[PDB]
C-alpha cells in the first residue's frame, strides 16, 4: 500500500457517542494489520488516532464505517 | 485482529487508549517498557503515572 514500512499517525472521526462504542471503535481499529496502538481523543471523545505502521487507511476507514456508520478520514502524518 | 492480545490503559476512570501485543512481547506505553506474557497479561500492571493495566486476547482467539 501506500504506507508501507511507514511509521504513521491516522486520525479519524468516529461516531461513537457512548463508552461502549467507543470501547467498540477502539478494539476494531486495533484490529487493522500494521496498527500498533489507538487513542480517544478531542473534547467530544470522538477522534481515533491509530498509531502504527504499514497501515493501511483505506481498510481503517472502511471497517469503522461499516460498523459505526459514520467514519471520516481526518489526516495521515508521519512520526 | 493481526496480533495476539489487547493491552487496555485506564486513566483516571476510563480507558482511552490501547495497544497491541503478541504474547511474551515487550512494548513500551509512553516510555515505560511493558512485558505481556503468553496469557496476554501485561505488567507491570500499575505503570509509575498510577494508569493500569489490563490485557485480553482478542476476538479473533489467540
Amino acid at each position: 500500500s501506500a504506507l508501507t514500512g511507514q511509521r504513521t499517525k491516522i486520525v479519524v472521526k468516529v461516531h461513537m457517542p457512548c463508552g461502549k462504542s467507543r470501547a467498540k471503535a477502539m478494539a476494531l481499529a486495533a484490529s487493522v494489520n500494521g496498527v500498533d496502538s489507538v487513542e480517544i481523543t478531542g473534547e467530544d471523545k470522538d477522534r481515533l488516532v491509530v498509531v502504527g505502521r504499514g497501515i493501511d487507511p483505506v481498510r481503517l476507514v472502511a471497517l469503522l464505517r461499516e460498523k459505526c456508520g459514520l467514519a471520516e478520514l481526518l489526516m495521515v502524518e508521519l512520526v | 485482529a493481526w496480533k495476539d492480545c489487547i493491552i487496555q490503559r485506564y486513566k483516571d476512570g476510563d480507558v482511552n487508549n490501547i495497544y497491541t501485543a503478541n504474547r511474551n512481547e515487550e512494548i513500551t506505553i509512553e516510555e515505560y517498557k511493558v512485558f505481556v506474557n503468553e496469557a496476554c497479561h501485561p505488567y507491570p500492571v500499575i505503570l509509575p503515572d498510577r494508569s493500569v493495566l489490563s490485557g485480553d486476547f482478542t476476538s479473533a482467539y489467540a
